[PDB]
C-alpha cells in the first residue's frame, strides 16, 4: 500500500 | 459513565459544542453511487481493465501517468463534477455548517461532493486533492477544472494552451505531499469540542493519529459499518459508536436533533438547483 | 468457455491436475476458533489493551518487543501448540497430500494447524514463521519450542540457559526477511498445474505477484469471502471463484470430488488421535 | 502498513 | 516487410510522416570538434586537470561546485555559444524544422548547437540543460545566457546584481531533477509518426524507455555507428538502421530526400552568417 | 607565527579590508541568552512543562505540528527586544561601519547582530531568524513584527488569511539551510581575513567553511578552546586568542585603538534601547 | 521527598538493593589517564594528525579503515591492555560484583579496564566493542587479542594466519550494529532494583533511553560532573545526583558503605598483580 | 624520467618487482572467443532475446532470477568451464605465478579462465563470483560446480538434493555484496611493487579507485586498447602505457622478459592437459 | 560507478 | 542506467 506523504 | 447518541444531540442543541471537526471517507459516497474503481461490477472497472495496469493504485502513480495518462483521465471523466450528486450525509454536514457549528471538514474522497453540497472551501480540507482545479505538468500554470472539462468529456488528453504539456487535475498522487491545508489540523484538533467520523475506518496514517489529537474531554462520534482503527484500539470514556448503515445512522442523528424536516427542506432546495 | 467449481473438481478426479500448489491465509483458521488480535471482541484483544501499544501490529515489531516482550508472549501463549485444533480445510489439504496431489502449501498463518493436520514439513512453507522453534535474541542459539513452553504458559519471559538473553519464537517480525524456504516458489509455481487460494485475498506483496507466477493455462481457484486482489484486477479465463463461507466452499469441493466419506474417516482418525 | 522483506 | 532508408525518405517526401520526433546524443556533435571532457587529448581536459577533481563528472556535482565553481566555468567558457559551429546533422534537423516536419527534438547535449543552427527553443527539449539561460544560486533569479557571457569569457565567476550570489548556467547537475520540459514526452511520443535517433546508443534511462513510447506502426530510424540499446534488444518490424558514420548516413538520407541542394544552400547561408 | 597585535595592525593598515566573520553561542552568553538545553534557567523549566521527549524536539517539525507551544515558549524568550547586544556584537558593527566587513555568518538565532545595527545584507543567519515568518499552510511571508504581540502574549500566531500557524523562519532539524548560506561560495575565496568567535565549530557544514579561505589568509580564533577544524588542520597564519570571548575581543579592540569609539558607540546604542 | 547518597548506601548495606545495573562512560576512565583522541594536546592526537584523516572520528569509519587501517591501529596500540590500569571506580564495581550485588555493567568505554579490574565477561556489556578479541575482515575467523598483540605493538598491520586478511579488533565502527549482548538490556533493566550511572552524560541513544527502562520504584544514582541528559529532563522521585569529581563521589559512597578498607586492600592486591 | 615497457621488463627480470598485483577485465578474455551477452551478433544474445527480459543486465538481477531463472542458466551453460580455453594473457599471468612474482590477481570476469590456466584460488580475487561453485538458494548448502554440470548442460534447472530449491552458481548479482576476499585489497595494494592493468578501462568503482591505492613510487603498467579512466585522469610519473591489442602487448612484454620458450612450453603442456 | 539525474 | 554490486 502506497502513501501520500505528510 | 458512557454516552449515547442523544447526549451528543443535546450537547449540540445547547450549542455547548460549536466547534465540530469532521472526518469522512469513501463510505459516505457509496450511497451516491460512486463506483469503487478497484472492485468489479462497475463500468469504470471494465473501462479500466482495457489498459496495462498492474494494480488499481497505479492510476494514482506518476510514472504510470507519464507512461500513459489515459486510465487516470478515464477515472477523471467518470468522477468529474456533475455526474454525481451529494446525499443525506453531505447535506447534514452542510446544515452543520449553516448553523455555525462546523470548524473544519477533513475529507479523503475525491468526488468533491462536499463542495457541491454547499460547504465553503475554507471549511474543507480535501486531503487527497480535487478535480476543481488542474496544473500543467510542464510549466506549472494553474487552471480551473472547467478549462479542461470539454477535453475530458471527449476522451482527449488536455494540453496546455501555452506550452502544450499535459494539464493534470489537482488529485494527490502516491509519493506526492498531502495538500498544504492539511497542516490546518495543527490548530483545528486542539480547538475541537466534538469529533465526527463518517464512512471511514481511518486505518491509514496520518488520519489515524489525528483521531487522537482532540482533547481527552472531547467526544468522538463514529458513524460507520464497523468499529475498527484507532477508535477500537484506544477507546475513550466519551466515545459513541453508531454502527450500521451510514445513511440510516445519520438519519437517526438528524431525527434525534429534530432537524429532519429542516433537512428535507434543505435537500428539496439543493436538489432544485441541480 | 469459463470454468466452474465442478469443472476443477473433475479436472482433479481426471488426474489432469496432480500438481496442486496451495496458498492459505487467516480465513481458513477462524473456524478453529483462532481469534483476530486486530479486531475488538476477543479476550486476546482485551489482554493486549493492557499495554502501551500504539496499534496491534506493534506486537510484531522488534523495537516494541525489546521495549516490552510481554504482549507478544501473551499472543504466543494464546496460539501455542495444543490450544487449538485443525478444521475441515486443513484436513482437506492433508487428504490432498495423502493422494499425492500436493506440491506445496504456502501459509501466512502462524497457528501451526497445517502441521497438526499431518502435512509433512517438507510440504510446508510457513512464510510468517513458527512457534515450533525459537531463537535466542543474544547468542542466536536455536531451541525446540517445547523447551520454552512451560515459561510461556506461566507468563514468564523465556531466557537462554547459556547467556540469559530472551528466547524468541521463530515468528517473522515486520522488517525481518521471509524464511528461506519461501524461495521454493521459484520452482513450485512453474510446475503447478493447479493454483488453490484459500481464506486470503493475497492482496499484499510478495504474495500478490505469485498468483501470476503460474502458467497461463493453469486454473486458479479462489475460495474466499470476497473477490478482491490480483484475481479481481487481472482475471484469467480459467479462474474460478467460490465466494462465501470458506468451510462451506471446501465441503462443496470435497463432495464434487467425491471425497466426503474419505474425509469423514480421516477426520475421525485424526480427531481420534488428539 | 509494514511488510516482511524478501532478502 | 522490412523498410529501407529510401522508404523512409519517400515517406517524408509524401508527408505521410510530418510529425517527426528526434533524439540525439554526443555522436552528432563530434564532427563539430566538441571535446569530450572525459577523454584525454583536448585542451579542455588539460585545463581541467589543473584542479583537485577526483573524476571529470565532479564538474557536474553541486557539492564540488559550491566548493569551487571554477572548473565548471572552465567547461562553460569552452562550450559557450560561438566557439563551435553546427554541422550537417544539426542543419538537417534545422531544415526538418523549416519544412514543418519537426514535432520535437530531444537532446542530451549541452553544446547548444541545436539553438545555434536555428531551431526555436519551443521545438527543443534540452534534457541535460543549457547555457542559454542561468539561475542565481541564492535568490533564484533568472538570467539570459548572454548576460553572464563577459564574466565567463574573462574567467570571472558571474555574480548576481541583486544579492551577489553565484549565477549558474542552467546545466543539470548530477542529482538534480531533469528539466520540466522533459515531461513533454508524455504527449510527444504518442503523437509521433516517425522516430529519428541520431548519434546515441541510448544506453541510459529515461531515454532508453522512450524509444518504445512511440506506436508500433511508427518507424524508428537509427543513424548511428552501432546498433545497440533498446533498438537492438527489442526490435520492431518497421525499424531501420543506417549504421556507419553519422554525417555519412545523414547525407545519404538527404540525398534520398532530394534535399541535397537545399541543404547545401542552407549550410552555406548559415555558415555565412557566422 | 602571527600574534593578535599583528592582526590588529593588519586591520589598522587596511591590509585586511574584506573580513569574513563566523560567530556562535559564545558571543551571546554574555548578553544572558539562556541555553534551552541546560537545566537551571526558567526557560528549561517552562519547556519541562510540556510533553517533550528531549529539549531539541522543539526544533522538530513533527512535534511542532503535534504541539507548537513549546517552540513558541522559546520564541517568546528569545524574541527581539528581550535581550541586548554586547561588546562583541558592537565590535562587529564597528567593523561594518569602517567598511571592513565582507560578511558575518552566524549560528545564533537571538538576532543580536541586527539589533547592533548590522544591515541584513551583511548577514548570513545560517539557522534562520525571528525577523521574518511564514505561514505553514499558505506560505505567505510576514514580518516578525506582525506576530510579535501574539508571541509575547503566549498565543500561537495564526494567519490572517487561512488561519494556519505562522512560523518564524527558524531552521528546523532536517530542513535545508537558508538560501543565503550559498553566498559562502563567493565570500570565503574573497576574504582576506577570517574571524571565528564564540563557537566550537562542531557542526557541519559550518565547520568546513573555515578551510574555504585561501592559505595565505589569517584565521583568528577567539574562543574558550582551540578545537574543531582549526585544531585538526592548523595553518601557518592561524591565531588563537583562547580564554573568555569578551576579554579577547576587548584586547583586540584596544590593540586596534578603538576603545573610546567603542565606549561611545555602546553608550549611544544602549541609550537608544 | 528526596533520597540522599547515604540512603542509597544503606539500601545496599541492607542488601535491599542486590540487583544493581551500572552504566558507565568516559568519565570513570580519565582518572586512569586515558587520552581523548578527539582533543589536541595528547600524543595520540598528534600521532593521528600524521595521516590524511578529515577528522579524528574517521578512525572509526570502515571506508577509511579499508583505505588505510594504520590510524586505527595507532589508537589500538595506545589503548591495548597493559598500558593503563583501573582506578577506584572500576574497583568499586569489582567489589560490587564480588559481594554478589552486580547484575550487569553496561560500558561505553573501549579501554577494557572493567575486565582488568577482574569483572567477568558475563557481567559486562561492552556496547562499543572491545580489544580483547578480534575478527578477520575476510574470513570472519575470531581471535584472542594476544594473537595480534605483538603485531600491534610493532606497528605492523595484523594479518590472518589462514587467508592473510586484516584482523580487526572487535571495536564497533560507525554505522555498524551494536554488539548482540546489548540486547541483554531487555531482561536486565526490568529486573534491576538500582541504577548506577557513572561518568557519562548519556546524551546519545540507545543509552539515553535505557535510563528510563527501570521501574518507577527504582532509585537512579548519578555520579557525574553535571546533571544533564534524560535524568535532568525527566527526573524521578527516587533519583540521587552526586555532582562533581567522579572519583570523589565514588570514594564518598565507598566510605558511606564502609568498604574503605576492603577497597584499599583490593586495590593493594590487584595493583600488586599488575 | 619516463619508463618504457623494457624498463618494467628489466625491473621484473632483476626482481626489483616481485610483488605484482594484477587487475583484469573483459579485454583479456575476448581473444578466447568469450561472447558479450550485451552485444548483438552472438548466438548467446539471440538465445537471450527469447525471454521476457527488459534488458540484458536483468540476467544478474535477483528478482528476475526468482521470476525466471532460465536466462541466467542459458548464460551459465554458455560460459561453464570447459567450453572455452585460456589464451596467452592468462598463461602469462600463470607463468607470473609460477616464478613466484604474483601477489594477487583481481578479476572482473566470470569466465573462470584464470582458474583454468592453473592459478590457485588463493592468488585470485574473483570479484564478480564464479561458476566453479554454487549455493542453494533455500538451504544455503554449497556445491561444487560439477555437481550441477549435467543439469546445466541439459537445460535443466538444478535442484538441491536436500530441499529441492534452486542451486545457483556463485556469480555476484546486482545489489549483492562483493565477495569477502575483495577486502584483501586492503593489504594487497600497499604491498604491491608493481601494478599491472590488463584489458580494462577501470572506469567503474570500486576498481577505479584501487588504481590509486598503490604507493606513489610504484609503476603502473597499462596494457589496454585506450588510455582512459583514473590512469588518464590522475597520471603518475612511473606510468607505462602499452596501447593497442592486448595480446600483442602481452606477447611483447613476454619477449622482453625472455620467457617466450617457457611460455610456449607452458601453453603446450596445458592445452595438452585439456 | 556513475551518477544520474532524476525524473520527478 | 547501471547497477552495482555493493562493497561491504
Ligand atoms: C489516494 O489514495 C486517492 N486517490 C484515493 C481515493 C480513492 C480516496
Ligand atoms: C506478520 O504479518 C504475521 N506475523 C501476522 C499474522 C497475523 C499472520
Ligand atoms: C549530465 O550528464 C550532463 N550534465 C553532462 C553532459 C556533458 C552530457
Ligand atoms: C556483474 O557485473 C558481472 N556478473 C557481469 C559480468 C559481465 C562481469
Ligand atoms: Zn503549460
Ligand atoms: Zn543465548
Ligand atoms: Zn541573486
Ligand atoms: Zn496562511
Ligand atoms: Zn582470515
Ligand atoms: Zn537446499
Amino acid at each position: 500500500r502506497s502513501g501520500k506523504v505528510m | 459513565g458512557k454516552l449515547s447518541l442523544q447526549d451528543v444531540a443535546e450537547l449540540i442543541r445547547a450549542r455547548a459544542c460549536q466547534r465540530v471537526v469532521v472526518m469522512v471517507g469513501a463510505g459516505i459516497s457509496t450511497p451516491s453511487g460512486i463506483p469503487d474503481f478497484r472492485s468489479p461490477g462497475s463500468g469504470l472497472y471494465s473501462n479500466l481493465q482495457q489498459y496495462d495496469l498492474p494494480y488499481p493504485e497505479a492510476i494514482f502513480e506518476l510514472p504510470f501517468f507519464f507512461h500513459n495518462p489515459k486510465p487516470f483521465f478515464t477515472l477523471a471523466k467518470e468522477l468529474y463534477p456533475g455526474n454525481y450528486k451529494p446525499n443525506v450525509t453531505h447535506y447534514f454536514l452542510r446544515l452543520l455548517h449553516d448553523k455555525g457549528l462546523l470548524l473544519r471538514l477533513y475529507t479523503q474522497n475525491i468526488d468533491g461532493l462536499e463542495r457541491v453540497s454547499g460547504i465553503p472551501a475554507s471549511k474543507l480540507v480535501e486531503a487527497h486533492g480535487t478535480f476543481a482545479s488542474a496544473t500543467c505538468t510542464v510549466c506549472q500554470r494553474p487552471f480551473p477544472g472547467e478549462d479542461i472539462r470539454a477535453d475530458v468529456m471527449a476522451d482527449r488528453v488536455p494540453r496546455c494552451p501555452v506550452c502544450t504539456g499535459v494539464v493534470k487535475p489537482d488529485i494527490v498522487f502516491f509519493g506526492e505531499p498531502l495538500p498544504q491545508r492539511f497542516l490546518l489540523h495543527v490548530v483545528d484538533f486542539p480547538m475541537a469540542d466534538l469529533l465526527l467520523i463518517l464512512g471511514t475506518s481511518l486505518e491509514v496514517e496520518p488520519f489515524a493519529s489525528l483521531t487522537e489529537a482532540v482533547r481527552s474531554s472531547v467526544p468522538r462520534l463514529l458513524i460507520n459499518r464497523d468499529l475498527v482503527g484507532p477508535l477500537a484500539w484506544h477507546p475513550r470514556s466519551r466515545d459513541v459508536a453508531q454502527l450500521g448503515d451510514v445513511v440510516h445512522g445519520v438519519e437517526s442523528l438528524v431525527e434525534l436533533l429534530g432537524w429532519t424536516e429542516e433537512m428535507r427542506d434543505l435537500v428539496q432546495r439543493e436538489t432544485g438547483k441541480l
